[PDB]
């Protein structure tokens, strides 16, 4: 009936969400970043990286080491404090989106989510 | 029409509302609800953030979608 | 955000800046401080001369770190 093209309409809204909100994993709040560094500080009082979403302690978690402009970093792998995820977070929701929209065109011979 | 919007902590209410309704309206239910002072909610639906002066309509937000309220934080 | 521009001469000169600055705007403020002109000042961080076009972000410049300003002078 309907009722299944509303469920799958949904949990492609939801994943289009998740992509998006940081999760606390201490109390479970949902989080933006407005602008700044990658270490979010929660209402709750706990730290988490807005790259990885791990709990971390400080600053420690990020690389810290100088680098060359446009070159990642050739002492470690850790997660960068400034790189913006924005960009990449916005494709991977708009990729969801066209591939549900392609499914629901094949099932029910119409768009999810906002437009581009 | 009934859509639901999750708090910060995750707990779900519902609401009965219009896809012509603005944000702002929509943020006046949440407060006849919760008692939320509408300047302290950011709203997400489907990965976006849902603007003042904006419709549901403007975001394509049917029955049964969801609203998340947020925290937008600086980072350090 | 904020650093520290140390010269040859011991001083330490505390600037509010953002990661997204350019070498060029950092410079703009020390010449606003101290009325040092930018064509005046190299500025060197880890061993690298950094390039006015480039901003605090791309060499990884962190909260609270120290570059070390050398001055020049063509003009005579
Ligand atoms: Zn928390
Ligand atoms: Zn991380
Ligand atoms: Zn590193």
């Amino acid at each position: 009936a309907e009722k299944d093209d509303i469920k799958y309409r949904t949990s492609i809204e939801e994943k289009m969400t998740a992509a998006r909100i940081r999760k606390c994993h201490k109390c479970g709040t949902g989080l933006i970043k407005s602008e700044g560094a990658n270490r979010m500080s929660c209402r709750c009082g706990a730290q988490m990286c807005y790259l990885c979403r791990v709990s971390i302690n400080g600053y420690d978690h990020f690389c810290q080491h100088p680098r060359s402009p446009g070159a990642p970093c050739q002492e470690c792998s850790r997660c960068s404090l400034w790189t913006d995820p924005t960009e990449d977070d916005e494709k991977l929701i708009e990729e969801i989106q066209k591939e549900a929209e392609e499914e629901q065109k094949r099932k029910n011979g119409k768009r999810i989510g906002p437009p581009l | 029409m009934q859509i639901f919007v999750k708090t910060l902590t995750g707990k779900t209410i519902t609401l009965e509302v219009e896809p012509s309704d603005t944000i702002e309206n929509v943020k006046a239910k949440i407060q006849d609800k919760e008692g939320i002072p509408p300047d302290q909610q950011r709203l997400i639906f489907a990965g976006k953030q849902l603007e003042d002066g904006r419709t549901l309509s403007d975001y394509n937000i049917q029955k049964e979608s969801t609203l998340h309220l947020v925290l937008r934080l600086r980072g350090g």
